[PDB]
């Protein structure tokens, strides 16, 4: 399936994974696409916080699912 | 290794015959109060054939043996006068990393060039004489000084955010969104004026085939090119005594050992000047803490103060006048984790979390291996 | 730079807000914002309001600007003074970031406190050992201070 992000710079970027590919493989594929370690990487998905050993179906992702790239949070 | 060959370019520069005192004994007297005044009031009339001989300083009303201690006080606290953000000749490149550079604004006064040719005259002379100051410049200074290029890497010393968001313009690609043009606003005294970086410069957006020379116009302009008549007046006061044959036979780095000697950080500064949470003074946490401080290396001392604090420069006044995130703040000690765990640090708050461990010999080994991944000096 | 950029984001504000928060220059000041967060509904600081200062430093935007909050929060990652450094404000900070993007990033902040970055460290402590009592004083504080 296909999957997409709008990072902090306004871009979105397409990734090709699958419903039963781990986060960390799609982190995996980021990091590849764009260079950004899967460390800093904070996703929401319609309000959920992506964890790093887990699916997507893990989170009810589904085709064309649109994610947002928010930043650490250090106070 | 290094530090030979830097003592060796220091005995061929000292062997110079353009470098050798003169016999003769020349008298300086300033009161211990009035150091700037003194100092400025002298060094300024001082012919270049009298500052080359033999320099003799007595302070007024304090008369003693062991004159070289004196000299060697009176230096400190005429670097530590003259180079005093608060008297608006220089200024810390950020307030939460503490570095000195020339300060733009210093051209209100009506007359900067004299007081630049005294501080390049004192520079001058601390390094004629062998004496040392104790002030923290930035790495661009000192590559000026030897009229090196400068590069965009340099504001790194500078500003990391600067360096960061430079280096990003960079990378990436620009669009039309951003409102990036050849112009920079200064806020001198109230009111901001605007600068062309080039001729009609504010009505020139930065397109992906101008950026390249936007990063370049930028960097000389924060680096030179806002302080070309003060650094001018500073360099000709100071290759007054020290011909530029001389200076360029060192690096960025020499010549900052040259001038400041080997860099160290005090300790019992450190420790009169910290305060705790939830630890008093006589905790055994804390007494084993100042053994291991005292009894380290500079370098691995360097190392975690950029670990817990978050830079390895201190302020011109040691950790009283030490700055956090939004102000002052000083060095935090903090009783926040478990034993297993290691320290942890707080940079914006300079806090640093030791778990309360039991023994000093699990201490020096948590502090040595929390501290691995940070490089100071 | 430091000032077509400021009006830029001004105008982007005014056309299409997030429709929560809200920010505008107090008095003539284009350098000094105040800016408006409505408390999230899913978070126990809902029905409340918070109050933002924002300065924007001459070197924008390849310098972040500097928020602070002026109504109290009992908040781990909120100290007294209000002051907040997270990376969108200190470390991770790109020219391609506007200020609503600090405003989302913070409003969602209120809803999902970091755990192990304890700025109050009593605070992050019961958060980590009694969540209800945290939950309840977070409320308590938003129903003493926000309205």
């Amino acid at each position: 399936m296909q999957i997409f992000v709008k990072t902090l710079t306004g871009k979105t970027i397409t990734l090709e994974v699958e419903s039963s590919d781990t986060i960390d493989n799609v982190k995996s594929k980021i990091q590849d696409k764009e260079g950004i370690p899967p460390d800093q990487q904070r996703l929401i998905f319609a309000g959920k916080q992506l964890e790093d050993g887990r699916t997507l179906s893990d989170y009810n992702i589904q085709k064309e699912s649109t994610l947002h790239l928010v930043l650490r949070l250090r106070g | 290794s290094h530090m030979d060959e830097y003592q060796r370019k220091i005995a061929y520069m000292y062997d110079r015959p353009e470098m050798a005192v003169n016999d003769a004994q020349l008298q300086l007297k300033v009161s211990r109060a009035t150091t700037f005044e003194d100092a400025y009031d002298i060094i300024s009339k001082l012919s270049v054939s009298d500052m080359k001989k033999k320099l003799l300083i007595r302070f007024r009303n304090e008369d003693g043996l062991d004159y070289g201690g004196v000299s060697r006080e009176f230096f400190y606290i005429l670097s530590h006068a003259i180079f005093n953000p608060g008297y608006s000749l220089f200024e810390y490149a950020t307030d939460d990393n503490y570095g000195l550079q020339i300060s733009p604004l210093s051209s209100v006064n009506p007359d900067f060039r004299s007081y630049f040719r005294f501080v390049g005259r004192v520079m001058g002379l601390a390094i004629y004489h062998r004496r040392y100051l104790d002030v923290q410049f930035v790495l661009p200074f000192y590559k000026r000084i030897l009229q090196k290029p400068l590069c965009l890497e340099d504001v790194k010393d500078v500003d990391e955010v600067y360096y960061e968001s430079l280096k990003w313009i960079k990378n990436n690609d620009v669009d039309e969104s951003l409102c990036l043009n050849f112009s920079v606003e200064e806020n001198r005294f109230g009111e901001s004026v605007t600068v062309d970086l080039i001729p009609n410069g504010r009505n020139i957006a930065v397109n992906n085939q101008n950026k390249m020379n936007y990063l370049k116009a930028l960097t000389e302009h924060k680096l030179v090119t806002s302080t070309e008549e003060q650094f001018n007046a500073l360099k000709g006061g100071l290759n007054e005594l020290i011909p530029d044959s001389v200076l360029q036979i060192f690096n960025e780095n020499e010549l900052d050992t040259l001038l400041n000697g080997k860099r160290d950080i005090d300790v019992q500064d450190w420790k009169r000047f910290t305060d705790y949470r939830s630890y008093t003074e006589t905790d055994d946490i804390v007494i084993w803490f100042w053994e291991l401080l005292s009894e380290w290396s500079p370098e691995k001392k360097a190392k975690l103060l950029q670990f817990a604090t978050g830079t390895s420069r201190l302020p011109l006044s040691g950790f009283k006048d030490m700055h956090g995130s939004d102000g002052p703040r000083k060095f935090t000690i903090e009783k926040v984790g478990h034993i297993s765990q290691l320290p942890k640090a707080h940079t914006c708050f300079n806090r640093l979390d030791i778990p309360p461990y039991n023994s000093k010999e699990e201490l020096e080994q948590k502090l040595t291996i929390a501290i691995q991944e940070t490089a100071g000096f | 730079m430091a000032l077509k950029r400021i009006n830029r984001e001004l105008a982007d504000l005014g056309k299409d807000p997030p429709s929560s928060s809200s920010a505008g220059p107090v008095g003539d000041d284009l350098f000094h914002w105040q800016a408006t967060i409505m408390g999230p509904a899913d978070s126990p600081y809902a029905g409340g309001v918070f109050f933002l200062s924002i300065h924007f430093p001459t070197d924008y935007p390849f310098k972040p600007p500097k928020v602070n909050f002026t109504t109290r929060i009992y908040h781990p990652n909120i100290n007294s003074n209000g002051s907040i450094c997270l990376d969108i404000l200190r470390d991770q900070w790109s020219p391609a970031l506007t200020i609503s993007k600090v405003l989302l990033s913070i409003s969602s902040l209120l809803t999902d406190p970091n755990p192990d970055d304890p700025l109050v460290p009593e605070i992050a402590h019961v958060y980590k050992t009694d969540r209800s009592r945290y939950e309840l004083s977070a409320r308590e504080w938003t129903r003493k201070y926000a309205i």
